[PDB]
RNA sequence: UAUCUACUUUAUUCCUCCCUGUACGAAAGGACAAGAGAAAUAAGG
């Protein structure tokens, strides 16, 4: 189908690569994550009345893991789905107007630059930690301690969200994009990159293929790595304010 | 276009009391014009100076930065800087004072 | 960084400046919400029994990556009104004063040299 | 052969594929701009574009005093003194409002890292502006200069003594007294040299390297 | 007690033949600046400072380090 | 030297600028809102 606005696409599982700075027309850095995208497939659509929530959902999974080390439900179900099984699935509310078929690749130009996206991944973990580090710092009548009292205990190992990160360069060869700033979790670790709910960038969706960027459609096939307008392009001529 | 002819027609029109510019080589890498000019006192050269924002902001460049007026509050000094060029509102004395045109003339010429 | 209490190296024609005196001119005062002070902050600093207002021109702690920085904790005095009191700066100023918001068209008319 | 110090990365647990893709940049940058070979010890010459300037450019010159980073975002800083004025800039070699770095006297210097030069006397951190470009011939090593420089009095930046840094351009006898010394020989780590589980060996990733240097060509 | 004789008063005249080819400025506030750089200055120094001053002087006729337009 | 209870991952603000030195006033005066900025704090990385 063709994006209706208010429609909702499916996102991607990525790798973490690591960070490098991108440089604008501007002459301002901007650190950049790498994030490859490494065997992203569609695994099971769920339609919104057997999900018996508000809205559809796509199971979407990366990294091909081995088959050795699986629980047999899990092998079953990617036995009968005809993949190698993904490390993580991760599942996308979605409209019904963007479904792709189970069992398809989703790729880097899914996303293209300029557009502002979510990432969530687990933090990296820094084991049982005091208040100091924690929390940072460091009644009487009240005869105990209130819920959510900010104490030692297990920091990081969980899953956190930062918002509206522009993806400034995406690379169609290696299926890199290149996202502002950082992104929750350690280096190789799996992220799920979806479009930013921020209502600022609820409309942009216009430009952006719809179901997903299909390769197999053949129409005016991609360069080796897109960019944003303002990213100064290794291989351009030093530039000048002038 | 908003040129160094352009402040001429803006500071004669005005009749600004005293004009001395310097062309600053590229080299030292402040700005190409250096504006110099006097007028009557705060009024006058308040006056003239939301006479110069208000005709260059009218005028043209929208993609180029507002400029804001420097030393609103000051009496004697005023400054205002633009993409090539940048001019001082002040007064002779203080102009006898802060002897900026030997400055610009001389770069390490003088005292 | 130049917070409170921190020895100034004052870089003037001034009359404060160049005097000599038995205290080195320290800060006393600066003006951001965090008593954190960079390059184009104002500070009020101590010479001769004057607190005085002064603008940070170039400090010791390193900033962002193709601008300078300097052995000492260079600053130019200023007047209320903000006209500086200096006539002649000598040590280098970094173009870096250029872009922020205040007054400094003032004091770039007056330096010898830019870095 | 030289291989500069920004492509050999530092040990980790990393993905070479982000190494690939990093170096895929530098060289794609090195056909814009010739990045020449430099050491520690060498004077240089930058010009860059200003972003506060209208298109106007810059020249800063001094000594390479570091070398540190590695990958696309790798720098060196060099310092000068100037109107009695100790200045230094770290500059992004990657950069692109950088128009040439010119080398004026390539020379090595005994160190790997030139920052006692900081409490170094004056006389040893000043150069002239406008200095001409010395000419060295093409085939032959560098030249290393070593010049044992004179320190100012005791409260340095760091304790340079120590034998941590491992500082070899220091006339130290005229500089420090004999039982300062054997107190610095204190903090000594004579097993630290002998351990063979530190020694990162940067020789397979020079040659893998190297064929992305040649296959770039 | 200047650097010599002719050259004082040449590089005097010469500002004042830049001084007709300037363009935009109050020329008149201009020649009196040139009074001001001249007269107040050029009467009883020594002889060191004498060349000093026209060494601006000539720099200020060059004007490598900036023109008055 | 912790036995018991309780508990141990529930975005604001300042300044600048613009809109605008318009609205409103009749002169003095002089907006909002929304926008761009730069800061700072807090929160999360
Ligand atoms: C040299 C002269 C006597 C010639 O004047 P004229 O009356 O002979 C007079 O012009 C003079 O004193 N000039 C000095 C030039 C000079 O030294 N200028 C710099 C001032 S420190
Ligand atoms: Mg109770
Ligand atoms: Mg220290």
């Amino acid at each position: 189908h063709p994006w209706e606005p208010g429609s909702f696409r499916v996102g991607l599982i990525a790798l973490k690569l690591g960070m490098m700075p991108l440089w604008t027309k501007d002459g301002q850095k901007h650190v950049v994550t790498l994030l490859q995208v490494q065997d992203c497939h569609v695994l099971k659509y769920t339609s919104k009345e057997n999900c018996n929530g508000k809205m559809a959902t796509l199971s979407v999974g990366g990294k091909t893991v081995s088959r050795f080390r699986k629980a047999t439900s899990i092998l079953e179900f990617y036995r009968e789905l005809g993949l190698p099984p993904k490390q993580t699935v991760k599942i996308f509310n979605i409209t019904d107007n963007a479904a792709i078929k189970p069992g398809t690749p989703l790729y880097a130009a899914h996303f293209r630059p300029g557009q502002y996206v979510d990432v969530t991944a687990k933090t990296i973990g820094k084991g049982f930690q005091g208040v100091m580090k924690r929390w940072g710092f460091k009644t009487g009548d009240i005869g105990r301690v209130w819920p959510g009292t900010k104490m030692p205990g297990k920091m990081g190992n969980i899953y956190r969200t930062e918002y509206g990160l522009k993806v400034w360069r995406i690379n169609t060869k290696h299926n890199i994009i290149y996202v502002n700033g950082s992104v929750p979790g350690h280096k190789n670790c799996l992220v799920k990159v979806k479009d930013s709910k921020l209502p600022a960038y609820k409309d942009l969706g216009k430009n952006l293929p719809f179901p997903t960027y299909f390769p197999d459609g053949d129409e005016e096939e991609l360069p080796e790595d897109l960019y944003d307008e303002n990213v100064c392009q290794p291989g351009a001529p030093s530039i000048t304010f002038a | 276009k908003f040129d160094i002819d352009m402040m001429v027609s803006l500071l004669r029109q005005e009749n600004a009391r005293d004009i001395c510019v310097i062309q600053v080589p590229p080299e030292m890498r402040y700005t190409d014009y250096f504006v110099i000019v006097s007028g009557t006192s705060t009024r006058h050269l308040h006056a003239m100076a939301f006479y110069v924002v208000k005709m260059y902001k009218h005028l043209k460049c929208k993609r180029d930065p507002h400029v804001k007026i420097e030393g609103k509050d000051t009496d004697d000094w005023l400054c205002v800087d633009f993409g090539s060029m940048v001019i001082h509102l002040m007064l002779p004395e203080t102009r006898e004072i802060y002897e900026l045109e030997k400055l610009w003339t001389l770069r390490s010429y003088d005292d | 960084a130049i917070q409170k209490m921190t020895r100034v190296r004052v870089v003037d024609n001034s009359a404060l400046g160049n005097s000599p005196y038995h205290r080195a001119p320290r800060c006393i005062h600066v003006y951001k919400k965090n008593g954190v002070g960079k390059v184009g902050d104002q500070i009020l600093l101590a010479i001769k029994g004057q607190k005085k207002k002064a603008l940070i021109v170039g400090h010791c702690m390193p900033g962002p990556r193709m601008t300078p920085r300097f052995d000492s904790n260079n600053v130019v005095l200023i007047e209320d009104n903000g006209n500086p009191v200096g006539t002649r700066i000598k040590t280098p100023i970094p173009t870096s004063l250029r872009k922020r918001e205040g007054e400094y068209s003032k004091v770039l008319a007056i330096a010898q040299n830019f870095v | 052969r030289f291989l500069s110090p920004e492509f050999i990365p530092r040990r980790g647990r990393t993905d070479p594929l982000k190494f690939q893709i990093e170096r895929k940049d530098m060289l794609e940058r090195r056909k814009v701009l010739h990045i020449p070979e430099f050491y520690v010890g060498s004077i240089l010459r930058v010009t860059t574009a200003d972003p506060y300037a209208s298109g106007k450019i810059s020249q800063f010159l001094g000594i390479c005093i570091q070398r540190s980073g590695r990958g696309l975002g790798a720098t060196f800083i060099l310092r000068n003194v100037i109107e009695g004025q100790g200045v230094e800039i770290c500059f992004e070699l990657y950069n692109p409002r950088v128009q040439e770095i010119q080398v004026v006297k390539l020379e090595k210097r005994l160190d790997d890292s030139l920052l006692y030069l900081r409490d170094a006397l004056p006389e040893y951190s000043t150069f002239d502006v406008n200095m001409k470009p010395v000419v060295q011939e093409p085939n032959q090593k560098v030249p290393v200069n070593e010049l044992k420089v004179k320190m100012k009095p005791k409260p340095w930046s760091k304790r340079w003594e120590r034998p941590n840094f491992n500082i070899k351009g220091i006339r130290f006898d005229l500089c420090l007294t004999e039982q300062q010394m054997k107190e610095a020989q204190k903090w000594n780590q004579p097993w630290l040299e002998f351990d063979m589980m530190r020694e990162y060996d940067t020789s397979k990733i020079e040659a893998a390297i190297w064929k992305e240097i040649e296959a770039s060509k | 007690a200047p650097w010599s004789r002719e050259a004082v008063l040449s590089l005097y005249r010469a500002l004042l033949r830049q001084g007709r080819q300037l363009r935009y400025t109050d020329r008149d506030f201009y020649f009196a600046s040139i009074r001001r750089e001249f007269r107040k200055n050029q009467k009883l120094e020594d002889a060191e400072a004498r060349e000093r001053q026209l060494e601006k002087g000539l720099v200020f006729l060059n004007g490598k380090l900036g023109r008055i337009i």
